[PDB]
RNA sequence: ACAGGACUCCGGGGUCAGCAGCCUCUAGCGCGGGAGCGAACGCGGCUCAGGGAAGUCGGCAAGCCGGCUCCGUAACCUCGG
RNA sequence: CAACGAGGAUCCCACUGUCCCGAGCCGCGCCUCCGCGAGCCUCCAGCCUCGGGAACGGGCGAGGGCCGGCCAGCGGGGCAAG
RNA sequence: GGCGCGGCGCCCCUGUACGGCGAGGGCGCGUUCGCCCGGGGGGCGCGCCGCGGGCGCG
């Protein structure tokens, strides 16, 4: 199908929460951002996903995180991994 | 005749920054080491409000230990000259000094002292021109 | 417009802006900001601040009439 | 007992209850006295609050400390783009009161006025004024309904809007106001003067004039739930109190055996109708104008719009007022100006030597972005 | 039925005067449940220009001081402090 | 009467949000939602002013007010409860 | 009130990035220094554009 890329800033997400569960909120607004994207339901993460934003604790989370969705069937995303953000837009492929 | 009360002019208002209770330096040489302020002149209050002055305005002080025995057991009347509090001004200047100081003079406006340490404001050489006369720096 | 320079920079000051100070050797001091204050009452260096004009005075990058 | 030491109550029963204020914007409910023989001219306008900057002037006062020196004031910017007058409604004095006698409209009305008539525009069928339209099309109808006008009332006032696709709002309909017509010779050269404005645009700069004095009107920034100390201004019990310092501690006496209307009690704070009066204009200019902002005093050319863009606000195209001080509201309120009631007496003229175009997103030092260029030129 | 009460044994590494405080290898992993919002007010905390006890029955509470080395230490004394 | 004291007092230096005069911020409760789910108390009721009255009434005489149903808060009254 | 997400520019905050190369008290080692470099990082303000933004209930 259909095959997207997106960064998502993280650092913005957690604004107005506390530091102490800002992993797992982190976690829950992916969630959020990936079905709108793709105009789903039902969003599984793979494991590399959770790695990388729970790479420095529960507190202080990575700045941005670059996705890849692939729709299925669902969405299913995993962590793109790049060295810089320099203008890095949305990709749509498919 | 020869009335002459002490203050010429009009005055802007400016921060206060010593309530009573403060403690601030003698800047003429009458003797007095620190002066001890008691109360302000012209002072309305309210319920609870500590009475404060700023530079120009008179005080009420007493001579404290460190300065002359016969200065000492009186109510003297003084001028502020110096304050740490930042103050704007109405050309719009933001202005400060390094410590509080004051001096001795009588409502009639004359002094006891024969010098003044230091600069002064402006605000005290225009309401006492005795201030202007023997003052060596105006800010 | 009537300016000022810096005392412990050398920026220009715009009316309104910043703050005086007088010493007690009869001297005035101009203020930029509130960080330029600070930075003088701590008694750091101006040539080791970098973004001063008496620091790029002495590395060569500012240019001395 | 009595009370032993003298001390007044704490705030204003006149602003009175502390509610948020259920009128949508402010509303204008006076204006200006009509002299009957003056010159005609309208009363008031409508704006958004952009911003506040400082200014040097030279002061021309008499008696003052500040006789013939500098001084540094405060002031207000307010961002007004043409109003378009688009209706004239008509009143007559009588044993009730003000009642209106007719409202006739304009032939053709523009988007932003029939935006205002629909909660959601793109999904409503649009039959606003439709068979108004019609009838109206001939002139004749309008010239017969403002036969009446000019038999029956004593007061004239004409309906305009606001253009909101020249400012850097989110809105897109108009926001709607009457305006009285002052002075003339009779009604009847009244009626004839808002014809001579139907469908057509208005600055400001042909209300008010530099100099005179402005009342603005507005809703005040809001703060939700807020107890007495901030809301009222009572004093802070002390450190020892063992249920929390904030509070108002005796709230009656026993008789009479209830709550009195004059305790201060915690609830909504900010967000109030409000007035502020007698404000003097500084400038009336237009941002189009490059050499808006520029004093013989500087050499470059400076405009209205700041180094780095209004902060919270957005960017002024066209026409603004400059009034002294302050007024009501955050930034992008609308603010409605009349002319003073009561004016003050003894305010000195006006007399611009510089005005501040540096940043406001941080201590902008740089008058223009040029001169920014310059000093970094490498 | 439960932040209470309930004797003893074995006791690694770093910092260090140390069985103190703080971090950790081995071993072990509950604690009447979650999500959203970021009002008042509370409970436990942090910072505040200028003044410095004027507050209060009362310096209550909070703050200042503090490790190690060298210098320098009065009145009085039962001659030990 | 030297030394000693979680003992009772007065003063000074230093120190400070004790105070002039308060302001901003953090976590957790509160608040809204899914699940779970109690105590105390209760003649009947629950808006005021005056009069008379077991001499300070929600009810009685006379006047003035008031659709009805609820929430977050609060401590004047219910001569509130224990 | 067809949202926003994510970029690029401006403007601000901090104070000159990692690395490469060439001064350093001393004995190949070396705290630190100079240069590329008002640099690098960051943004909740301003300006303009890749993915997208008009159901169902009365
Ligand atoms: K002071
Ligand atoms: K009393
Ligand atoms: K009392
Ligand atoms: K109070
Ligand atoms: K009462
Ligand atoms: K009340
Ligand atoms: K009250
Ligand atoms: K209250
Ligand atoms: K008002
Ligand atoms: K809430
Ligand atoms: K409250
Ligand atoms: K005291
Ligand atoms: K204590
Ligand atoms: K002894
Ligand atoms: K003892
Ligand atoms: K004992
Ligand atoms: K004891
Ligand atoms: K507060
Ligand atoms: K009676
Ligand atoms: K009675
Ligand atoms: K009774
Ligand atoms: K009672
Ligand atoms: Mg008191
Ligand atoms: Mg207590
Ligand atoms: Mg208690
Ligand atoms: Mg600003
Ligand atoms: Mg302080
Ligand atoms: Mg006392
Ligand atoms: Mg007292
Ligand atoms: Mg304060
Ligand atoms: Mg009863
Ligand atoms: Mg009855
Ligand atoms: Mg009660
Ligand atoms: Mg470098």
């Amino acid at each position: 199908g259909i095959v997207y890329e997106h960064t998502i800033r993280l650092n913005k997400a957690v604004r107005g929460k506390p530091s102490k569960k800002a992993a797992p909120i982190a976690i829950r607004a992916i969630r959020a951002q990936v079905e709108k994207l793709a105009k789903v339901e039902d969003v599984r993460l793979d494991p590399s996903v959770n790695v990388f934003v729970w790479s420095r604790g529960i507190r202080h989370v990575p700045r941005r995180i670059r996705l890849e969705v692939r729709l299925e069937g669902f969405a299913y995303v995993i962590n793109k991994d790049v060295e810089n953000f320099k203008h890095l837009t949305t990709e749509k492929k498919g | 005749k020869r009335g002459r009360s002490g203050g010429i002019g009009n005055k802007f208002r400016i921060s206060c920054g010593l309530p009573v209770g403060a403690v601030i330096n003698c800047a003429d040489n009458s003797g007095a080491k620190s002066l001890n302020m008691i109360a302000v002149k012209n002072w309305k209050g309210h319920l609870n409000r500590f009475p404060k002055a700023s530079v120009g305005d008179m005080v009420l002080i007493t001579v404290g230990r460190d300065g002359k025995p016969e200065l000492r057991r009186k109510v003297t009347p003084a001028v502020v000259v110096r304050q740490r509090k930042v103050w704007r001004r109405k050309d719009g200047v933001w202005i400060y000094f390094q410590d509080n100081a004051g001096v001795i003079i009588n409502p009639k406006g004359e002094l006891k002292g024969s010098s003044i340490t230091g600069p002064v404001a402006k605000e005290a050489a225009d309401r006492w021109p005795k201030i202007s006369t023997t003052a060596e720096c105006v800010h | 417009v009537t300016t000022n320079q810096c005392s412990y920079s050398g920026r220009k000051i715009l009316p309104g802006y910043g703050k005086r100070m007088s010493r007690h050797d009869k001297v005035l001091l101009i203020f930029l900001n509130r960080k330029a204050s600070v930075h003088y009452l701590n008694k750091w260096n101006p040539r080791k601040i970098r973004w001063t004009l008496a620091s790029r005075r002495a590395r060569g990058k500012e240019v001395i009439v | 007992s009595h009370r032993k030491f003298s001390c007044c109550r704490k705030g204003n029963l006149g602003y009175l209850p502390r509610k948020r204020c259920t009128r949508g914007r402010g509303r204008c409910k006076t204006f200006p006295p009509d002299v009957q023989g003056a010159p005609i001219h309208l009363t008031a306008f409508l704006g958004y609050k952009a911003g506040c900057t400082h200014v040097m002037r030279f002061i021309d006062h008499r008696g003052s400390n500040l006789h013939n020196r500098q001084a540094i004031d405060q002031a207000t910017i307010i961002d007004a783009p043409p109003m378009i007058c688009t209706a004239i409604i008509g009143y007559a004095k009588t044993p009730k009161g003000l009642r209106a006698v007719t409202t006739v409209w304009a032939a053709h009305i523009a988007e932003p006025a029939m935006r205002r008539f629909y909660r959601n525009y793109f999904h409503a069928e649009k039959t606003a004024f439709s068979t108004y339209m019609k009838k109206a099309a001939d002139g004749t109808y309008i010239k017969e309904q403002l036969g009446r006008l000019k038999q029956h009332a004593d007061v004239i006032r004409i309906v305009a809007h606001t253009q909101p696709a020249l400012t850097p709002l989110k809105q897109k309909k108009a926001d709607i106001m009457e305006i009285q017509v002052n002075g003339g010779a009779n009604v009847a050269e009244k009626v004839d003067y808002a014809y001579a404005l139907m469908e057509k645009p208005i600055s400001i700069k042909d209300v008010f004039s530099v100099g005179a004095q402005i009342d603005t009107i507005s809703i005040t920034r809001g703060r939700g739930f807020e107890g007495v100390v901030t809301r009222w201004g009572v004093t802070r019990l002390p450190r020892k109190t063992r249920r929390g310092n904030r509070k108002v501690a005796c709230i009656g006496a026993w008789h009479p055996a209830n709550v009195q209307y004059t305790v201060a009690r915690a609830g909504q704070m900010g967000y109030f109708h409000r007035t502020d009066t007698n404000k003097q204009v500084f400038m009336i200019d237009t941002a189009e104008n490059p050499r808006c902002c520029t004093t013989e005093f500087d050499l470059t050319d400076k405009s209205i719009n700041p180094v780095g863009g209004f902060v919270n606000y957005g960017r002024v195209q066209g026409d603004f007022i400059m009034i002294k001080g302050t007024c009501p509201g955050p930034k992008r309120r609308p603010v409605v100006m009349r002319n003073a009631l009561l004016p003050h007496r003894n305010c000195p003229p006006v007399q611009l030597q510089w005005i501040s175009t540096a940043s406001k997103f941080g201590h902008g030092i740089f008058e223009t972005v040029e001169e920014r260029r310059q000093f970094y030129a490498k």
